[PDB]
């Protein structure tokens, strides 16, 4: 006898046996170089040219330099909010480096390194955090909600996981247009608990979309450890359930991250099929500036750091030295401080920008609200911070 | 039957569901990027609105999605973000709530928050709407007011086959995410002449379907047919001249047309199937009161569904039928 | 070197390898008796006493008799809507029989057999479809939205999958109260695509709840085949991803369904752990009365039917015969027609019941709406169907 | 600072977040079934509202859930269905939308649709609410109007630490699913004397905090502090006597108190942070117009946030501050 059910393809079994989840021994973690920067398996070595590996190193450390500066700025109340990328710099640059420049990116908020690798100007990162006249976002969103149409980085929004099924629709449209394009979608392990993640993963598989799902599993969603987030073998183990090709990689190894991403882009585009990459990492800094992470929890910053590990790699190749490290540290700092000071000195956008872009055109009833404000300021203007805004 | 139903080149008799199919057909025909998707649209849809479209345009343009509303809207926003036209279907307006977050926090704010670097303007969401005599709690809802409080989206509701096709083609072509509610009770009842080629009816424009001088009656969807009859009752039994207006677009709404009408008549009655508290009639009422205070001769009247969930066996006593609207009109005319 | 990541427990791997989903050869289907009613493996035979197996048979056929009658009624416009249980009668009675009488049940709409097995009166099934004065639901919901507080069957609602995370909360409360109680939650394979399914499965595992998830996979969600619903190995394969013990059973074999359910209840209650049972079946009849299933698609009704299969089983045991079949068919029909005629003749509830239970108490502004209606009917009453409603 | 803040046994100085903790503490102490859950509540919550509760009552009563709002509400409804008290937390009111379906289609209709065979009355959902000076689009929202259109639920918003604790204890004890919005800007600003033992403040009752005779000013949450100052400005600069009312309960709302006040003053100004179109001020306005038509001396005024998403850098120009309310009051007083 052979099973005839339309919902599944299987054989009958005659004994009652529950399928047990494999958690103690989960999906292994793909690694390319050890914690001392040594390649473990010559056949997995990407052999990236020197210029590209240096670009990886400089993008990571530059991001790091910007994070320190902007984090202090927030502490001083110069900007109202901030979120660093400590410990996850490798997942950003390694995956971005594996993409084509026109692959469309959807993210969460801890992916600024993708933009950095894509040469997003320091002046724009800061324009957005200060909400000044140079922000193409027109100062409307909270700091670190970056976006760039020119570098194919969809504007970041606060609601967790909403970008996931959006990314899938974007990939579906990409498939129809027949471009050699893949869409990549980043999100944390906490965000993976939202209903939208389940929606996106399932639509991606059943609608056959060229998309790479990229989960950064850093062990925490603010104060919640993964033991309270899920009970299966992480995020990677859910991919096959949706019929999605999956893999887990050491998120502190830019080369393992790069190899996995490069291979998933290649197959996703050719086979119009989704791939799931779960990068194991560790959140070094606080969740944000409104969180003191030492309320619910040094090994990961001193003995297993993506920047530190790529550094050892460069040394062994004769590609970097203590002197170059010093010069780059100094130049990084200067570049960041130049952009920072220019950003603080620029005025904020014209208060009228509060009314545009709600709809493409501006509805008549909305223009009347705009005129209302203009009249209000004519009369009570002395009570508003008018001198700081553009006119 | 709680209601009674009643230039552009060659026309053809079409009921409401057929006029939707005609609109979707014209759109796909003239927009290579346009795709239609949702639960069960491939075989033609549970209300037959997509019959024949997949065979004519291909399975990659007219397809079924997995059963997940938040997914359907998120997926649609994604397609629109690349500039392609996305027409998503939500099977019953009652089931649009799981996608509420994608609609209010995402679609509506997409252009604003990005400084116009990105948008999902080419997105349209169509969904059956309104009572059907026996739909009870989840096959009868009129959720327009929940969306009226959301800057960034448009909500449009037609009253007939001709109006539906023209309003839907404008929604599909508008550069803002749109929600189009189709009165499911009219799908097969309402039948009239409809241009077979594309035409548009503008958004945010109410339509005065009957001029009057004693009172202004405002409604939308099937309810426009109810007040039309109420206007006839008023004339026959009270010698009252009624000005009947179809709002058509919930937001942004045609404030001017309504005010201009009330400035002339001086009396207003607003009617809708949805529950009274928080329904859209409140917005219309408080606004008219602010623009026409000196012209108002009597308090503005709102004849709506009661503040309870939509019932099965009690439907006949729940809806704001012609007798209920007539009585309120009567009392208001006598203020 | 050993992986130190908090998000997973695994070993490193040195070669890049994507995890491939096993779909061609999915989770096997647990079967106890063949299509001819013969026990396949003596050690899996439940050995249920005769009275209980007959109760199973009579509940299934009785449900079937009621379905035929109510389906015709709907065709004649006597009731406004209806949904039959053809082909799924076995998943209902087999699972219900395995539960304790006080285990709380959450369902979708194709589970009337659970109530039938729990001796829900024919008069009440019909009171609800007619929305007459005997309906404890007070005629407020569409037909087949059954509920019974006395038989622990939570009132059915139309929105798909919402009952899933609800069932989990109920199980969590059950755990705290320390009752020897499990909660069971039924849903179709289509409903399993909603965000709420992902929410419920995950909360159940991480919050350690005594709950049995019961998915009826019948191949279709209205007109959508499973090929367009998911791409993984059905629903069963998603359970382990959430760390949930899972199994697949032949839904047309009441004994396989019973054994799986009995064993899951036993462990769920003792270990405060969730179980996932996916029953493979086939939707024999139309989706509902507003659907003509022969627009998108006889083997399952004549060669693999739960009622037919239990019948052969009874014959082989000397427990049933053609004569008894005839007498039961006649008595079933009579019982159903008696309840049906009593139901059609009862008046509908008092129109005032339209206003109660919105809140526990009735708000003053709501009572004013009630008085409004009462006055309206005083005057225009001749235009409303007042004679059919109770006073 | 766009605003300035200002019997039951032993009291203690508490800011708003502390008074919430005190209420949750009294509830768990007197209700063995009561549990508290949501994202990050175990270590005390991102606004410190649950500090110490897990250590005092146990991990099975005060625990973290996975990051999924629709799950949190569905889970809560389940607990309530068995009769146990469920206090769910949604981290920011901005993130309540993913649970909209569970709230509107499920929680609100649970008792009605079952004929009272089942209910989820012992469910309470608390969530930070309102602007905070720099929260932009998703850390500033005031979603009360979206819920005002939903028969079956209660929506309650306090203006201070004393009001918060008493209103929350009533929500937790009410036999109807309740949504309690906590003005996050007051969590650490507003500090006053608060009974350490349990007491209740009734739902659906507005509170006249200052008697007046020329105008009625209505608001809720932080906005009550704004109109209090506006009342002071009116007196000092216009010789105008203002009657200041805190609505407190959005639905079912205290219609009587507001009308009685407007019958006396004859003028009304309603103010709220949320966007004007579809905001709750519409419901209040159209209702007053229907009950007090003959007493109204000028059009009802609504001073609200503009019909746009909530902005980051432009916040100061967006909110309906005291100068905006004052000006509208001025013009209305001069009608
Ligand atoms: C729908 C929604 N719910 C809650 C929040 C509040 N929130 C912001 S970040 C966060 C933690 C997310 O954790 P994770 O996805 O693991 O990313 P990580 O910050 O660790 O990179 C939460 C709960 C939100 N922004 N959106
Ligand atoms: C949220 C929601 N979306 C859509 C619907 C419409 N609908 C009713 S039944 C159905 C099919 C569900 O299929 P399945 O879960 O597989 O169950 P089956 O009917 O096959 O037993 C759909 C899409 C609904 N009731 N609720
Ligand atoms: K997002
Ligand atoms: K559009
Ligand atoms: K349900
Ligand atoms: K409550
Ligand atoms: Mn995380
Ligand atoms: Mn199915």
């Amino acid at each position: 006898d052979k099973p005839q059910f339309p919902g599944a393809s299987a054989e009958f079994i005659d004994k009652l046996e529950f399928i047990q989840p494999n958690v103690i021994s989960g999906i292994p973690i793909y690694r390319v170089m050890d914690r001392q920067g040594q390649i473990i398996n010559p056949s997995e070595d990407p052999h990236l040219p020197k210029e590209k590996v240096l670009k990886l190193y400089k993008s990571m450390t530059l991001l790091n330099t910007m994070d320190r500066i902007l984090y202090e700025s927030q502490r001083q109340g110069r900007i109202s909010f901030y979120m660093t990328n400590y410990g996850e710099e490798g997942t950003h640059v390694g995956s971005a480096a594996a993409l084509d420049n026109t692959d469309l990116v959807f993210g969460q908020y801890r992916e600024a390194g993708v933009l950095m690798y894509r040469d997003y100007p320091l002046e724009l990162f800061m324009a957005q955090c200060y909400g000044n006249i140079s922000d193409l976002g027109k100062g409307r969103q909270m700091p670190v909600h970056y976006g760039c149409k020119e570098r194919h980085f969809v504007t970041i929004s606060s609601p967790l996981a909403t970008q996931i099924p959006q990314a899938v629709g974007a990939a579906y449209a990409a498939k129809r247009a027949n471009a050699n394009r893949v869409v990549i979608c980043y999100f944390g392990e906490g965000a993976a608990s939202e209903g939208d993640a389940h929606a996106g993963f399932n639509f991606a598989a059943t609608l056959e979309c060229p998309i790479i799902f990229f989960c950064r599993n850093n062990g925490y969603a603010i104060s919640t450890p993964t033991s309270e987030q899920y009970r299966g073998d992480g995020i990677a183990a859910r991919g096959p359930g949706y019929g999605i090709m999956s893999i887990r990689v050491d998120g502190n190894d830019v080369f393992a991250v790069y190899n996995a991403t490069k291979e998933a882009r290649r197959r996703a585009v050719a086979e119009n099929q989704p791939f799931l990459i779960e990068a194991m990492t560790y959140r070094i800094g606080h969740h944000s500036t409104s969180d003191d992470s030492s309320a619910y929890r040094n090994y990961w910053d001193k003995q297993d750091h993506p920047i530190s590990r790529l550094r050892h790699y460069l040394l062994s190749q004769g590609w970097w030295d203590e002197e170059q490290e010093k010069a780059w540290r100094k130049q990084s700092r200067r570049k960041v401080m130049e952009a920072f000071e220019q950003a603080e000195r620029k005025p904020k956008p014209n208060p009228n920008l509060l009314f545009s872009d709600v709809y493409q055109e501006m509805p008549a009833q909305l223009r009347k609200q705009q005129e209302s404000l203009a009249r209000h300021l004519q009369t009570y203007g002395e009570h508003y911070p008018l001198d700081h805004f553009d006119k | 039957a709680h209601f009674t139903f009643q230039e552009y080149g060659q026309t053809q008799k079409m009921n409401l569901f057929q006029s939707v199919t005609s609109a979707l057909d014209n759109s796909l025909a003239k927009d290579p990027t346009a795709v239609i998707f949702g639960e069960d649209v491939a075989f033609g849809g549970v209300f037959r609105c997509t019959v024949g479209l997949r065979d004519k345009y291909g399975k990659d343009r007219v397809f079924n999605t997995p059963l997940c509303e938040q997914g359907i809207v998120g997926f649609g926003i994604g397609i629109a973000v690349t500039g392609a036209t996305a027409i998503a279907e939500i099977q019953f307006a009652d089931y649009i709530f799981p996608a509420f977050d994608q609609i209010v926090n995402e679609a509506a704010k997409y252009r604003y928050r990005s400084g116009d670097l990105f948008n999902c303007g080419s997105l349209t969401i169509r969904s059956p709407w309104g009572c059907v005599g026996h739909g009870a709690l989840y096959a009868s809802q009129s959720p327009e007011a929940f969306f009226a409080h959301c800057p960034g989206i448009k909500v449009v509701i037609p009253r007939s086959p001709f109006q539906a096709k023209g309003l839907l083609l404008s929604c599909i072509e508008d550069k803002n995410p749109c929600i189009f509610f189709e009165p499911k009770i009219l799908y097969r009842a309402a039948a009239e002449e409809v241009p077979i080629e594309p035409y548009n009816i503008p958004l945010s424009q109410a339509e005065v379907i009957q001029e009057g001088s004693d009172v202004t009656l405002v409604a939308w969807g099937t309810q426009v047919h109810v007040i039309r009859e109420v206007a006839s009752m008023a004339k026959e039994k009270l010698g009252v001249s009624c000005e009947v207006i179809d709002l058509r677009t919930i937001i942004p709404w045609d404030v001017d047309t309504i005010c201009k009408s009330v400035i002339k008549t001086g009396r207003l009655l607003i009617s809708h199937e949805a529950p009274l508290t928080g329904g859209f009639a409140s917005e219309i009422s408080s606004t008219v009161q602010e623009e026409c205070f000196l012209n108002l001769e009597a308090p503005i009247s709102r004849v709506c569904g009661y503040d309870t969930p939509f019932p099965h066996i009690f439907e006949p006593f729940y809806i704001p039928d012609k007798w209920k609207c007539y009585d309120a009109l009567r009392k208001m005319i006598n203020y």
